[PDB]
């Protein structure tokens, strides 16, 4: 179902942006949220089913970006100024409930039912 | 046939003690198009909500107290409005949420609006399980000067 590309290391202050790919489902009908573990599933982000809204984790609010593209099944992660303490596992979410039925769920990192296997995002001092 | 037809925000909101806060002359619209000539039935609290009679349909309230307005049919339980509503192709229900939550699983058809607006409401659209329902129709829609929202119709036809 769900494909986290993207993803590699980055020297601190580095860019990095990650891709996940969604299949299985109409994918313009699901918001799409990001985590990442630590050798704990922190939330990162979530953008609504519409795109027209997104939800930042603390960690995550003003350097990094979540958007989508419908016409190729993706949302993307924009990640801009790194550091070491972002290093960990990234894995893109999705609710099992279409549309903005879970939003206030998923913006608290909860009503997640479909996870990817995660991309490995290193940065090096 | 019996139909439910809503506009539905985020987190499956669609009321609070006010009206909603948004602009959706293109929603409203959709819902004439598809109410148009088919019977609407309604609780008391929409019916209040409306504040007049929606015209080109036969409209029908539910409440267990007597008829407050002679424009308009009342009826005392949900076999009576479905009996007021006559031999139609398609009955159509217009809410609120204690009255979709009731008519749901007796429901053939869901005409769904959704309006990515966090907006926070005491009422709200049932919880349907997507298993149940083949989603048959869609159409998405940017907001604009005329409208305050994006918006999506969309038709449900029960598995
Ligand atoms: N976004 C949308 O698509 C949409 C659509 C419709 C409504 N709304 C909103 O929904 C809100 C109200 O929701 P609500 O659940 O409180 O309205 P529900 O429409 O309250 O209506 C309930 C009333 O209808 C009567 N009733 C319902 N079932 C009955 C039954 N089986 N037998 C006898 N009477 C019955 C009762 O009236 P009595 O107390 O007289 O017994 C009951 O209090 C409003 O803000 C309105 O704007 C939104
Ligand atoms: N998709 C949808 N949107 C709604 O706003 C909605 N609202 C209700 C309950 N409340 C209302 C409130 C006003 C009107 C209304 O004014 N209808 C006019 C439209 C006028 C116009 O075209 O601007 C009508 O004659 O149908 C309908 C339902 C029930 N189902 C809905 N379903």
């Amino acid at each position: 179902q769900l494909q986290e590309s993207g993803g590699g290391l980055v020297q601190a202050g580095g860019s990095l942006r990650l891709s996940c790919e969604a299949s299985g489902r109409t994918f313009s009908s699901y918001a799409m949220g990001w985590f990442r573990q630590a050798p704990e599933r922190d939330f990162v982000a979530v953008i609504s089913w519409s795109g027209s809204n997104t939800y930042y984790a603390d960690s995550a609010k003003g350097r990094f970006t979540i958007s989508r593209d419908n016409a190729k099944n993706t949302v993307y992660l924009q990640m801009n100024s790194l550091k070491p303490e972002d290093t960990a596992i990234y894995y893109c979410a999705a609710p099992g409930r279409p549309h903005g039925s879970s939003w206030s769920l998923n913006k608290k990192g909860q009503g997640y039912d479909y996870w990817g296997q995660g991309t490995q995002v290193t940065v090096s001092s | 046939m019996i139909s439910l037809i809503a506009a539905l925000a985020v987190d499956r909101v669609i009321g609070m003690e006010n009206a909603m806060p948004w602009n959706l002359p293109a929603d409203l619209a959709w819902f004439k198009r598809n109410t148009l000539n088919k019977p609407v039935i309604m609780g008391r609290h929409t019916w209040e909500s409306i504040g007049r009679p929606l015209p080109g349909r036969k409209n029908i309230i539910l409440s267990s107290q007597p008829g407050t307005d002679d424009r308009v049919t009342w009826v005392k339980s949900v076999d009576e409005a479905i009996a007021a509503c006559g031999d139609v192709p398609e009955i159509m229900v217009i809410g609120g949420g204690r009255v979709y939550e009731q008519f749901l699983p007796k429901a053939q058809k869901l005409y769904l609006t959704h309006i990515d607006a966090e907006v926070e409401g005491d009422t709200h659209f049932p919880d349907y399980e997507p298993d149940d329902w083949e989603s048959v129709f869609s159409e998405f829609h940017d907001a604009d000067a005329q409208n305050s929202h994006s918006y999506c119709f969309e038709i449900l036809e029960r598995r």
